[PDB]
């Protein structure tokens, strides 16, 4: 898969005051991510968790505390002036971990290489009943 | 040349599938993809909406009934 | 591996879903099983939030994408602190 | 004209006048037979 | 006598009861001018009251013993006035109405969206299918005896 | 005691309606035919394709508890 990482690097932040939708100790003990994008021009974007504030131009760096903010405002980015950009996860040991893309090419369209992970090839009303597959760790869908 | 499988035009259709809205069901075939690799070729209108707000979907050929 | 995400052959390779993901679980992958050779994929089952929405989409039969719900995690559960 | 005859024949309305002369018929009925309670014609 | 219920035409707490009700109305009655109109109206319910009192004094009508009326619907015709043909009226109505409705639906069912004709009705087709009433026992029974009234595998669709 | 009697035998009748519709209902109807694979209690199916509140049997037996403490009050 030539499809590599970029290793987020240590870029400026967007001009924001700081506000009550930051993180939280859950960031700071477990895990929190960071969208990383680069920007056309100084715009107003409103921010997932309140209020709105200014890109800056080039790379931004953006910290936020779970995956579903960081996706939404990655879509509002792709919708509203159509620019692309990656998230990372971190971990408080200091890894650093690439998710979105994972080609760099969008989940929306085929792209050959990636694997099955979870079919099943029979229609819904094919599954069976649980007096079937009960006392088993075995369940329907499986 | 080869015989094209499914009903022809306008056959209304008896549902024979069980985990669908429309099990003994009246529809309309509107047509059926010639390909031997597809693995649900025809699609039926209906006269009735279901949940979802659709009004169409694909089948076999063993799941049909060509009604008359 | 908290929720579970099914796919079935019903699938008419439309991509409604994949498009309606608000966590990016699902995905597109090359199958002879459709005009648009095109099935579900969900590798991506931990940041599996559960919200059916991807499922509320799904314009087959009945559905051709399930949802089952399992055990819960720190991030199946939405939260933030 | 005629857009005015299919907007009469919407269900609202004429329920309303159905409802309306049902009524009339009824309370007229019960004017002229004070507290008809029961069948006392056979 | 239905278990001891004796008609109002010879009970007493009947009496009783009228003579309360009137006694109370004509109490209140002295207090206008024996010509207002809402006296004149008063009076005129004291009347009206009087002759229903006098005409359930007239039907059979069995009567409790606290003075007021008791129905008897247990079959036998000598005390009908009350369920029987009241209800084999109502039961005609009944038919009436849903044997219209039927036929109405089962007619306009032949278009191309019937919705449109079920939420704005064919009021000309509704004023010709409508008189129909008179038909409703016998018609359905026809159709019962020809077996077009119900359906034996079709569920879905129509 | 004939009217109370009638009111007893209404809330008998829905109680039971309530129950046998929980229980015959619980393999799956038209809304969701394949309820059988969901076990017993689940919060829904999902708000999309009109709704799916309070459609467990576990909910039927919910809706019924209220129906009958109102009968044996
Ligand atoms: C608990 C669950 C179990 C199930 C539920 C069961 C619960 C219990 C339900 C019980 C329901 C009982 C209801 C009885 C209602 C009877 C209505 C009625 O009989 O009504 C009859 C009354 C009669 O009124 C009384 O009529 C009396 C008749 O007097 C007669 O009797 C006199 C005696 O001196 C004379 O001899 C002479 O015969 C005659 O004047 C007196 O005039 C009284 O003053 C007067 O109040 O009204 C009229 O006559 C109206 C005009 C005639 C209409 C009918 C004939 C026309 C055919 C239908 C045409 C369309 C019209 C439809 C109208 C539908 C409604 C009526
Ligand atoms: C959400 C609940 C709901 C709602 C809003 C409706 C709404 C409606 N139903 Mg309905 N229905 C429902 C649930 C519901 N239904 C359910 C659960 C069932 C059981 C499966 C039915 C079974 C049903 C039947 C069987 C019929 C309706 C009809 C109607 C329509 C009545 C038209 C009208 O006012 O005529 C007003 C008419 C009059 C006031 C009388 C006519 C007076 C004449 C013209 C003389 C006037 C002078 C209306 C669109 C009727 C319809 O569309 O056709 C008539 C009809 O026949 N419904
Ligand atoms: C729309 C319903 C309706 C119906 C069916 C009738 C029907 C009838 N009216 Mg009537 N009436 C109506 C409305 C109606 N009226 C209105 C709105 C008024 C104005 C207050 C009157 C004022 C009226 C008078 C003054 C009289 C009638 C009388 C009568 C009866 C004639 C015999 C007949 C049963 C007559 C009656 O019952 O006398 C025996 C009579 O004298 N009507
Ligand atoms: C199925 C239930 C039911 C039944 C069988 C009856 C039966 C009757 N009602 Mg009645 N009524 C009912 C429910 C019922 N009611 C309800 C729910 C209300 C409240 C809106 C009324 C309010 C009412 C009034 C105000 C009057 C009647 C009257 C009558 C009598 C009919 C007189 C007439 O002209 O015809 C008849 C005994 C009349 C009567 O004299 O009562 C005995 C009368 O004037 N009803
Ligand atoms: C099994 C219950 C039942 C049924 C189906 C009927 C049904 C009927 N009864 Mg009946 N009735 C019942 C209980 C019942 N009643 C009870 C408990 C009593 C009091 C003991 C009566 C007393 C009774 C009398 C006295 C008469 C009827 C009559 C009638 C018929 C008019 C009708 C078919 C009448 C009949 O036989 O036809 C005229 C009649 O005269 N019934
Ligand atoms: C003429 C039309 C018509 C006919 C023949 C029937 C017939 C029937 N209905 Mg029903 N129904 C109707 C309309 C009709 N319905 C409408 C419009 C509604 C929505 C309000 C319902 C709601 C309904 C329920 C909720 C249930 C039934 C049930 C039943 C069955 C038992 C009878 C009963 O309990 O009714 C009781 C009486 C009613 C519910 C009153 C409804 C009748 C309406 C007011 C008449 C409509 C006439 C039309 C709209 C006006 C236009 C007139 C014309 C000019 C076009 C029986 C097959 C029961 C069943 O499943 O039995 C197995 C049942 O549980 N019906
Ligand atoms: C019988 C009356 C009649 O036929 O009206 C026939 C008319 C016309 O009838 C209407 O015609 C429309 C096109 O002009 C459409 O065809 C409608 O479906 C139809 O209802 O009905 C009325 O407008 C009167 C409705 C109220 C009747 C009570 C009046 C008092
Ligand atoms: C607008 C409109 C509407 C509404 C409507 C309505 C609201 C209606 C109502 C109606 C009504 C609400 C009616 C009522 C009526 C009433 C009546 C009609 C009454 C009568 C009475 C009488 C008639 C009486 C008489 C008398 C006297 C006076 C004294 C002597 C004796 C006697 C009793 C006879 C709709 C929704 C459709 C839609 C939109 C449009
Ligand atoms: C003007 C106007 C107004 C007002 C209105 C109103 C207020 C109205 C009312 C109305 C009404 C208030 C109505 C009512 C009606 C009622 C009726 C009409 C009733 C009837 C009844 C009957 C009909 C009964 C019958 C019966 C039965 C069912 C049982 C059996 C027997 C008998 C017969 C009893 C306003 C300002 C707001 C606005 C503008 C306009
Ligand atoms: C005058 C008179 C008479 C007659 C009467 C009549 C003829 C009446 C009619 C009446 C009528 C014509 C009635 C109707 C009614 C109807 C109704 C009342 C309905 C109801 C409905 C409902 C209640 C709903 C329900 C539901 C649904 C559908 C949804 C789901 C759930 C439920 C179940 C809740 C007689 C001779 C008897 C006696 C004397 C007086
Ligand atoms: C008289 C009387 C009595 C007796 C009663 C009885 C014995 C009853 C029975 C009842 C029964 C045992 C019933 C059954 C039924 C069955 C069936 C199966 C039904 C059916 C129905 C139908 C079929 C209808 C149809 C129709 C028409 C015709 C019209 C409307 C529309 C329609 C189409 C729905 C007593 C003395 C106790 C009390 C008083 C009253
Ligand atoms: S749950 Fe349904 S909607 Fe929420 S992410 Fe997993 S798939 Fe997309
Ligand atoms: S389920 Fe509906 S949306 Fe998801 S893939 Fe199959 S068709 Fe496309
Ligand atoms: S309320 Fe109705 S819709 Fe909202 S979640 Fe519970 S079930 Fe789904």
């Amino acid at each position: 898969g030539f499809v590599p990482p970029q290793l987020d690097p240590s870029t400026p932040s967007p001009i924001f005051g700081g506000s009550t939708g930051g993180l939280l100790r859950k960031a700071q003990v477990e895990e929190f991510y960071v969208i990383t994008w680069t920007s056309p021009k100084e715009q107003v974007f409103e921010m997932p968790t309140g209020g709105a504030a200014i890109m800056r131009e080039g790379p931004n760096l953006l910290k936020l505390a779970r995956k579903e903010q960081c996706l939404a405002l990655g879509n509002r980015l792709r919708s509203k002036y159509k620019i692309a950009y990656q998230f990372y996860r971190v971990f408080p040991n200091g890894e650093v971990q690439y998710l979105h893309p994972k080609d760099g090419v969008y989940p929306e369209k085929v792209n050959a290489g990636r694997q099955g992970v979870g079919q099943n090839f029979r229609s819904i009303g094919k599954n069976v009943s649980p007096i079937e597959v009960k006392f088993t760790g075995k369940n329907s869908f499986d | 040349k080869p015989p094209p499988r499914g009903p022809k035009r306008g056959t209304k259709v008896k549902i024979l599938r069980r985990e669908s809205y429309w099990y003994n069901g009246t529809g309309s075939v509107v047509t059926v993809d010639q390909d031997p690799n597809t693995r649900y070729p025809v699609v039926v209108r209906f006269a009735k909406v279901n949940y979802a707000g659709v009004s169409t979907n694909n089948y076999a050929l063993d799941e049909i009934k060509e009604v008359a | 591996m908290s929720h579970s995400v099914k796919i079935y052959d019903t699938c008419i390779g439309c991509t409604q879903c994949v498009r309606a993901c608000p966590t990016d679980v699902l995905e597109m992958i090359p199958w002879d099983g459709c005009k648009a050779k095109q099935i579900a994929s969900a590798p991506r089952t931990e940041d599996c939030v559960g919200c059916k929405r991807c499922e509320s989409a799904c314009p087959t039969d009945f559905l051709s994408v399930r949802v089952y719900l399992g055990p819960e995690t720190t991030r199946s559960m939405a939260l933030s602190y | 004209m005629r857009d005015i005859k299919t907007y009469l024949s919407v269900a609202p309305v004429l329920s309303t006048l159905w409802f309306g002369a049902l009524a009339g018929l009824l309370i007229e009925i019960n004017r002229l037979f004070p507290d008809a309670l029961s069948f006392p014609f056979f | 006598d239905i278990a001891g219920l004796t008609p109002c035409k010879e009970s007493k707490a009947f009496a009783k009861r009228e003579k309360q009700s009137v006694k109370k109305l004509n109490s209140s009655l002295k207090k206008y001018a024996p010509d207002s109109a809402p006296a004149l109206a008063i009076q005129a319910t004291i009347d009206k009251t009087k002759r229903r009192f006098e005409n359930y004094g007239k039907f059979g009508l069995l009567c409790g013993s606290d003075g007021l009326p008791h129905l008897i619907v247990s079959g036998d015709q000598r005390h009908w006035g009350e369920f029987i043909t009241p209800g084999v009226l109502f039961l005609y109505i009944a038919g009436w109405i849903g044997w219209v409705g039927r036929s109405y639906l089962i007619a306009v069912s032949g278009e191309k969206k019937p919705a449109m004709r079920e939420i704005i009705i064919d009021v000309e087709l509704a004023a010709r299918i409508i008189p129909r009433g008179f038909i409703w026992p016998v018609a359905a029974y026809r159709e019962l005896i020809n077996g077009d009234l119900v359906v034996d595998d079709a569920d879905i669709g129509y | 005691d004939f009217l109370v009697h009638h009111a007893i035998a209404l809330g008998l009748h829905t109680t039971t309606l309530i129950l046998v519709k929980g229980a015959l209902d619980a393999r799956g109807s038209k809304l969701m035919p394949d309820k059988k694979d969901f076990g017993y209690s689940f919060p829904c199916d999902g708000p999309g394709r009109g709704g799916t509140c309070d459609i467990s049997a576990w909910d039927a037996f919910y809706l019924a508890v209220f129906w009958m403490l109102n009968t044996i009050g």
